[PDB]
């Protein structure tokens, strides 16, 4: 698709169970939260 | 905030703290000391929060104002 | 120096509409799925209203 | 009867009002704390700890504020006028069951109560808008009046498949008759457009688009009057909070909570007067339950009568809230339509389908023998 | 009298101050260096990414739709931090002058702007679940505010008003200026002339915006951000501290001003509201003998009569959200 | 009137007979709408004091023998109808016609020569 | 309408369909209509967002970022000896877009040139920071200071007296937000 | 703005100016501040000029 | 005294946490108002609403340059102002004219127009300057004695 993945988008990204339950709840999980990183 | 954050800081700070700030700033926030201004302002800093929000004044009168 | 880009350039951005169709929301699985609980319903509709019109008759 | 009437109608009247009102002031807080969370912000978090204070600062604050509107030609109007909307909002709480038979008033008609106490709804929509001067925000008054009306026509046309369903008009009779099957299920078209006729009725946004224009013509001369009341807005909030259990007395459980005691009776089967309580099941084992600590206080506080009202009010409660979300998530979530395009809504569409079920729903209970009896049952 | 510029439609900042520098350019006869070409081409898609998240924003605003709004105005929150760090104001830069650009970026904002890129889509993806393909939206914007593609002409509608109705023109394309003849771009263009044509076409370009942004980047070129010539452009403060031609210069610029030779100049570029232009009359002296702004929206409340009529009042609050409208920029 | 209600169309004057014939149709529809004026604008005023101070804004023309300087003198009488006959005008601006509602009035150059000699030039 | 020339290939559109030539299944199209699937999609949309960490700064405790280049309140600067840096040269007031600055000079009671008069309307200013870029010893600068409302306006009338205790106060800062963006200016 | 009239326009009034402004305030001979200010007078409880 | 105090306090109070501006967004200083109610700086999150009419508010933000034809509607929106009012001056054009001052069409500060109670500085101020201002304006309110000066006369 249009889409490229999450884990180049710099953006704070959901870990763990959290991850794997983001993955699975919602629209388009390539999709970021537009929280920018601290460091 | 939600459950995880303010649970976690709840056992660092202490509930005599923990309402200090809910009648103030109106959040629970932990982070290190990192100085005292002359007119008595507390200042802290915390890289694991949101960003715009790693640094913060406790204000050290009441009447507070920025 | 002067603020330059990378020697590579920039990977490319995601610009294009992207907004991908979802089973969720498609006609077909709603449509299946508001019929069987309509039906699950009617099944449970029709055995209670029996066993209140019996309740009825050991009242009466 | 052990004690006074008096007393035991004053006891009552209190403990509905009091958390009702106390109810009403949160929806004011919770409305504007999730559209925060919806729209990545917070709500009010200042006025009080965690805001909790917010609806009492706004409502003591419009409570002192100076009133000017038009106090000549009409001083009744003005100051006895709003009050009465306020009457003709909390009266619709005295029909409601927090438990079998447990309202103020327990009405075998209790559904027509509250079919009459909605129609003096559109009196306190057309005479507020009457104070306006304005010819085209007065139209906007009369429009609102109109999607009303409209809007009632659903509601009513479509409580008469739930009365089918039960035989009932007694609100504890409809909803103990749920205990076979929440009426969500079987009517599950009728709910959908009892909800978002229920929206389109409380005058509430992706329908607020006539009461909405007033305020774009207003001009450099004249002004509004719904302005240092509170009496309009405890008015709309209430009703809000009051279409909300109706819709859950109906479609919803009411106060019918799942039980999971049915459960656990068929699930186990290895009943021991030891007191171990061994199951029948996978991952069952020999429990060690204290029968002098826990099993004699438990069975007690189980059957206690103020437990299983607390229970069948926080599931009222709980659904309740559940739907009092789905009307804020609504309002965040969708543009106004057009007072015509409602208008086209109810009556070109909404309204044949709701005609076209009150042909099939009686003829579908005939053609498997499943008409209730309409005596005193339940 | 550049600030002046800024303050016009105030809502796209860098663009005004950039067809006011355009057109001093031209009398000047100068030639503005590569660098500033990029970062005023950069600069002003970041603007007309700022004014559609107002524009379209505030229009569903008024349509009912009150969520896209605040999600857009983080997006719209987050670069006006790049307004403030190439100069010091969230709103009115002044950075855009004859000659290139006042100040050079700072070290480290090309990274930041990327970063930002990297998310925006995503952004106008779920400002897009909202509106696109909802029967609410469609059936308060189609059919409305519908001008025929020769009436627009004869009407002075420029921009997503002249490009609804089936037009294809873009000032950028048509008569390139900065470094848009370097960068590749569509332009959307509408079919039915109304205000959901206007809308599909102004998220579109909002996905081209951002597409022109990710090639500055890569083609950002090095060297001088101000035309490299002190009798026009202030001598580095380091030179006018240490040089005597240097601080006769900076003294000069700063209480006379420089000369603009004399003749006169209409200068247009594809302003996010449709076209900008500005008559500027030179005398040969120091200051414009006759400055006169052509603001797109000037001429667009001018068809609303036209376009308006016959239609619901509900009708034509849609049609002043569709026209980008700005006040400021339509009196001046 | 096509686009708004006191609306006319940009006219050149013909000759003197249809120059006179304009002003005299304006000054009647001006004097004629004095009632109106002062209703509106809540001018504490008698109507013939406004009409009799219309009168003076076209006897300061009286003696105009150009028509080319009639036709824009007309033009402008014309817009000023059309903005006090639509309420477009506020009430400040037609009352500040007046030149009495003046915190100093209309006494506001010196009468002769000695009375603005004591006052520094009123 | 479009360009001198051949037209564009396939600028014109094609013929419309018809109703039943339209390629969408009576299922899937009488299904979206009933149901709201398309609603239903945007409403799931914001149970996203409600999921999501808020962006919100508790003002006045955790403050937005502002650059070294920021414009804000005016302030008079001093050298490390403590003299005055302003020379009274009037270029500041020869550059106002606003007309803000208002000075008198003369010779000081040692022969030094400096202001008897420093005058910043706060009420005319457009903080566009021009002042700043033309000072030639860098006197004049803009403090990243923004909270300063004041009850009347007679206190935005900022006197050399004023504006020199602002240089006292803020120095620290202003030549720290100097020390970063001086290569750039 | 300049008192350029215009033959046969339909409906040749202000379009930028206050209703009864007197003057063309882009001719060179028009002062940049005007003639006249307004402010708000307490005894007349309105706006004078 | 106490009591009468208290009747105070409690008035404050709720002058302050429900804090509803009647907005005239003249110009660009409206844009930075509108960043008062996004995520970022939320006004909802200390009771701030924007109301649309003057009956329903309770301070007047004149946020952009004042025009003389725009003043008499000015005038007219204040006098329609139910007690007590308050207003914000946001913004050098309506504090003193700002970059308009020497111009036929503006007026040079709104307060020739109507009173003033706080003055916020900035062309624009930033959207904490404006946060700042209203901050001045609640402490104002909690400093306004109400039953304690009907007392002493
Ligand atoms: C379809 C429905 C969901 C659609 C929206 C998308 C959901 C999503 O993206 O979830 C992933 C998302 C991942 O977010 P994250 O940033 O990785 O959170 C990591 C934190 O450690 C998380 O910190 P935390 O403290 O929030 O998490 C621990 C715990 C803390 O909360 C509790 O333990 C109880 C809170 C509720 C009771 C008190 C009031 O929260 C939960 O486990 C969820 C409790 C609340 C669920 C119901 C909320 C109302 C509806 O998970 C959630 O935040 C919620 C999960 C989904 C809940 C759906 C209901
Ligand atoms: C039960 C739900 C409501 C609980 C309210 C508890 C009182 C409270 O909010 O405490 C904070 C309050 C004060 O809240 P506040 O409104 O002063 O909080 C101010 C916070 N800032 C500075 C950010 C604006 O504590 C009290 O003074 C108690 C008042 C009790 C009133 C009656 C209840
Ligand atoms: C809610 C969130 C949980 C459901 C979706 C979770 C999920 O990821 O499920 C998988 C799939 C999603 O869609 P799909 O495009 O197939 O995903 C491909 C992935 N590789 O899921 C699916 O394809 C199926 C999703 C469910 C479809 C049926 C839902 C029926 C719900 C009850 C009937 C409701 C109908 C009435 C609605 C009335 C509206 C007015
Ligand atoms: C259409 C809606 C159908 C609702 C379900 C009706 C149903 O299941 O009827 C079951 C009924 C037997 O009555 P019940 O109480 O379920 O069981 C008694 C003990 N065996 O037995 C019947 O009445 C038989 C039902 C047969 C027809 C089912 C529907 C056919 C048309 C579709
Ligand atoms: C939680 C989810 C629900 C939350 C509230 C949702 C409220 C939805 C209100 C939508 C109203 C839309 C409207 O005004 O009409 C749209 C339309 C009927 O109008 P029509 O002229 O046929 O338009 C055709 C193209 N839409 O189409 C319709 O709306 C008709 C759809 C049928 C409505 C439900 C009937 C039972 C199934
Ligand atoms: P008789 O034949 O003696 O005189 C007829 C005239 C006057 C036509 C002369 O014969 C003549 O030829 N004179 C020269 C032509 C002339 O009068 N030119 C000017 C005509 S237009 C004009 O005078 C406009 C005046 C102002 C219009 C507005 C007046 C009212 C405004 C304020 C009203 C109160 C506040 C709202
Ligand atoms: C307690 C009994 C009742 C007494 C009166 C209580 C106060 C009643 C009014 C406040 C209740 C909520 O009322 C609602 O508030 C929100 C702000 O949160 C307003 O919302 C407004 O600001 C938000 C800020 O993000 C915008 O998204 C929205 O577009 C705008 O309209 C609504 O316009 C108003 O209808
Ligand atoms: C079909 C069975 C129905 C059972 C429940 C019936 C409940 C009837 C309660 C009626 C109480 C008054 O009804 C309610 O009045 C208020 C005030 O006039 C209205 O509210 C009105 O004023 C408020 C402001 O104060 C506005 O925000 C709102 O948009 C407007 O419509 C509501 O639109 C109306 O729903
Ligand atoms: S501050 Fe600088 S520019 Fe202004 S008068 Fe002093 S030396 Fe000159
Ligand atoms: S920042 Fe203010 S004082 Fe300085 S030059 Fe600009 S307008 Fe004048
Ligand atoms: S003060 Fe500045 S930002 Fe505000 S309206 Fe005036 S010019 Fe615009």
């Amino acid at each position: 698709s249009n889409a490229v993945s999450i884990t180049k988008k710099y953006t704070v990204q959901s870990t763990g169970i959290w991850e794997r339950i983001r993955r699975a709840l919602v629209i388009d999980p390539n999709r970021s939260n537009g929280v920018p990183l601290n460091p | 905030s939600y459950p995880t954050r303010t649970l976690a800081n709840l056992r660092k700070i202490g509930l005599k703290e923990y309402f200090r700030q809910l009648l103030y700033i109106g959040d629970t926030k932990y982070g290190e000391l990192v100085g005292v201004d002359k007119f008595g302002n507390k200042f802290y800093e915390n890289k694991e929060e949101l960003p715009l929000r790693t640094r913060w004044v406790d204000y050290a009168k009441h009447d507070y104002d920025a | 120096p002067q603020d330059m880009p990378p020697p590579g350039g920039y990977e490319a951005v995601q610009y294009k509409r992207n907004l991908p169709s979802r089973g969720l929301f498609r006609p077909r699985p709603l449509l299946a799925g508001a019929a069987v609980l309509m039906l699950y319903g009617w099944y449970k509709l029709v055995k209670g209203i029996r066993e209140q019109n019996e309740l009825a008759r050991e009242k009466m | 009867m052990s004690y006074s009437q008096t007393i035991n109608s004053l006891v009552e009247v209190v403990l509905v009002l009091v958390p009702s009102l106390v109810g009403i002031a949160y929806v004011t807080v919770g409305e504007r704390k999730t559209m925060g969370s919806m729209q990545r912000r917070l709500g009010p978090n200042a006025v009080g700890i965690y805001g909790l204070l917010q609806a009492f600062a706004d409502a003591l604050k419009l409570l002192l504020k100076e009133y000017v509107g038009p106090t000549q030609a009409n001083l009744v109007l003005f100051f006895l006028g709003p009050v009465i909307t306020l009457i003709f909002s909390l009266l619709g709480y005295a029909v409601i069951p927090y438990g079998p038979g447990l309202a103020v008033n327990d009405l075998s008609t209790g559904i027509l109560y509250m079919l009459a106490v909605s129609s003096l709804a559109t009196y306190g929509i057309l005479l507020a808008g009457w104070s306006a001067n304005s010819k085209y925000a007065f139209l906007g008054s009369l429009r609102s009046t109109a999607q009303l009306i409209s809007y009632e026509l659903v509601l009513s046309s479509s409580i008469l498949l739930v009365i089918m369903l039960s035989g009932s008009l007694s609100l504890t009779v409809i909803v103990e008759s749920q205990r076979a099957i929440w009426y969500i299920l079987p009517l599950l078209p009728v709910f959908i457009i009892f909800f978002i006729g229920s929206v389109a009725e409380t005058n509430r946004a992706p329908f607020d688009l006539a009461e909405a224009e007033s305020e774009l013509v207003s001009g450099f001369m004249t002004e509004h009057a719904a302005v240092i009341f509170v009496f309009f807005f405890l008015a709309e909030y209430g009703s809000i909070v009051l279409m909300c259990i109706l819709t859950s007395i109906l479609f919803l459980g009411g106060y019918l909570l799942i039980s999971l005691l049915d459960i656990i009776y068929n699930n186990l089967l290895s009943w021991i007067v030891i007191g171990k309580y061994i199951i029948f099941i996978f991952p069952f084992w020999g429990p060690v339950f204290i029968d002098l600590g826990l099993y004699e206080i438990i069975s007690y506080l189980y059957n206690a009568p103020t437990v299983e009202g607390s229970f069948y009010g926080l599931s009222l409660g709980v659904k309740t809230s559940i739907l009092i979300f789905v009307f804020i998530w609504t309002r965040a979530s969708f543009p106004r339509i057009r007072f015509d395009q409602l208008m086209s809504f109810c009556w070109t569409v909404l309204l044949p389908i709701l005609f076209a079920l009150i042909v099939l729903v009686p003829c579908i209970l005939y053609s498997f023998n499943i008409f209730p009896v309409n005596i005193s049952l339940l | 009298a550049l600030p002046y510029f800024d303050r016009l439609d105030y809502v796209s900042m860098m663009t005004n101050e950039q067809v006011f520098s355009l057109a001093v350019e031209k009398l000047l006869n100068i030639e503005i260096p590569p660098r500033a070409k990029f970062i005023r081409t950069m600069f002003g898609e970041i603007t007309r990414i700022l004014n559609h998240l107002m524009s379209v924003l505030s229009h569903a605003m008024d349509v009912g739709a009150l969520t896209p709004f605040l999600w857009g105005f983080e997006e719209r929150e987050k670069l006006m931090e790049f307004y403030e760090r190439v100069s010091g104001a969230r709103l009115h830069a002044a950075y855009v002058r004859p000659g290139g650009v006042h100040q050079d970026i700072p070290v480290g904002l090309l990274d930041d702007i990327y970063q930002w890129a990297t998310q925006f889509g995503d952004r106008i993806d779920e400002t897009e679940e909202m509106l696109t393909d909802n029967r609410i939206w469609i059936n308060r914007l189609k059919g409305v505010g519908v001008v025929s593609a020769a009436d627009a002409l004869n009407l002075s509608f420029t921009g997503v008003m002249l490009r609804g109705s089936g037009v294809p023109w873009d000032v950028r394309k048509s008569s390139p200026y900065d470094a848009y003849d370097q960068v590749e771009f569509d332009v959307p263009v509408g079919i039915n002339g109304d205000c959901y044509d206007r809308y599909l076409c102004r998220m579109e370009e909002f996905r081209q915006s951002l597409r022109i942004i990710h090639q500055c980047l890569n083609k950002m070129p090095a060297g001088p951000v101000r035309y490299e010539d002190y009798k026009i452009t202030p001598p580095p403060r380091a030179a006018m501290k240490e040089n005597m031609e240097a601080l006769i210069h900076h003294f000069l610029l700063f209480t006379k001003g420089y000369a603009v030779p004399p003749g006169d100049t209409y200068t247009a570029i594809e302003a996010p509201k449709g076209e900008m232009g500005v008559y500027v009359v030179s005398d040969g002296s120091e200051r414009p003998y006759r400055v006169h702004i052509r603001a797109p929206g000037f001429a667009h409340l001018s068809g609303f009569d036209h376009i308006t009529r016959g239609h619901l009042l509900a009708d034509a609050v849609a049609v002043i959200g569709t026209m980008d409208l700005v006040f400021g920029e339509v009196d001046r | 009137v096509q686009p708004t209600k006191f609306a006319v169309t940009v006219r050149q004057s013909r000759n003197w007979a249809d120059a006179k014939q304009r002003v005299i149709a304006a000054y009647r529809a001006w004097i004629r709408a004095a009632p109106e004026i002062q209703t509106m604008y809540s001018i504490p005023f008698p109507v013939s004091h406004i009409r009799t101070r219309i009168r003076q804004e076209f006897e300061r023309h009286r003696y105009v023998n150009k028509l080319n300087v009639v036709d824009v003198l007309l033009q402008q009488s014309n817009a000023d109808f059309q903005e006090t006959m639509n309420f477009w005008r506020q009430q400040s601006h037609v009352m500040a016609f007046f030149k009495e509602e003046h915190f100093r009035g209309e006494k506001r150059l010196p009468s002769n020569f000695i009375t603005g000699f004591l006052e520094g030039r009123n | 309408a479009t360009p001198a020339g051949p037209p564009p290939k396939n600028f014109r559109l094609p013929p419309p369909k018809n109703w039943d030539e339209e390629s969408e299944s009576t299922i899937d199209k009488v299904g979206k209509y009933f149901l709201m699937t398309e609603m239903l999609r945007g409403m799931y949309v914001l149970l996203e967002q409600f999921f999501r960490p808020p962006y919100t700064i508790y003002y006045p405790f955790e403050k937005g970022p502002i650059s070294p280049r920021f414009r804000g309140e005016h302030a008079l600067r001093r050298y490390p000896s403590g003299e005055e840096r302003c020379i009274a040269c009037k270029l500041c007031e020869a550059v106002c877009p606003a007309q803000a600055i208002t000075i008198e000079a003369e010779e000081r009671a040692d022969g030094s040139r400096r202001t008897t008069r420093y005058d910043i309307d706060m009420t005319k200013c457009i903080y566009c920071g021009f002042c700043q870029e033309s000072c030639p010893v860098d006197a004049i600068v803009e403090s990243p200071n923004a909270e300063y409302a004041t009850e009347t306006r007679e206190e935005l009338l900022y006197n050399k007296e004023k504006l020199l205790a602002n240089g006292d106060k803020w120095e620290p800062e202003l030549a720290a937000a100097i020390r970063a963006d001086a290569p750039y200016r | 703005m300049f008192g350029v009239l215009f033959v046969g326009h339909p409906d040749l009034r202000r379009i930028m100016t206050d209703y009864g402004f007197e003057g063309h305030p882009l001719r060179k001979d028009f002062p940049l501040t005007g003639y006249t200010e307004i402010r708000y007078d307490e005894e007349k409880k309105r706006i004078v000029v | 005294q106490y009591a009468l105090t208290t009747l105070d306090i409690i008035t404050n109070w709720a002058r302050q946490g429900s804090f509803w501006p009647m907005t005239f967004g003249l110009a660009c200083c409206a844009v930075e108002m509108m960043h008062l109610s996004t995520p970022r700086y939320d006004q909802d999150r200390l009771g701030i609403i924007f109301r649309a009419s003057p009956r329903q508010s309770d301070v007047m933000i004149v946020a952009g340059t004042l025009t003389n034809k725009m003043a008499p509607a000015l005038r007219q929106v204040y006098d329609q102002m139910p007690d007590p009012r308050w207003v914000i001056s946001m913004g050098s054009c309506a504090n003193g004219g700002g970059y308009y001052h020497y111009s036929y069409s503006v007026v040079r500060g709104c307060d020739r127009i109507v009173p003033v109670d706080v003055y916020v500085p900035g062309c624009p101020p930033t959207s904490e300057a404006l946060m700042y201002g209203i901050f001045q304006l609640q402490r104002k309110m909690r400093n306004t004695k109400i039953t304690r000066m009907w007392y002493r006369k």
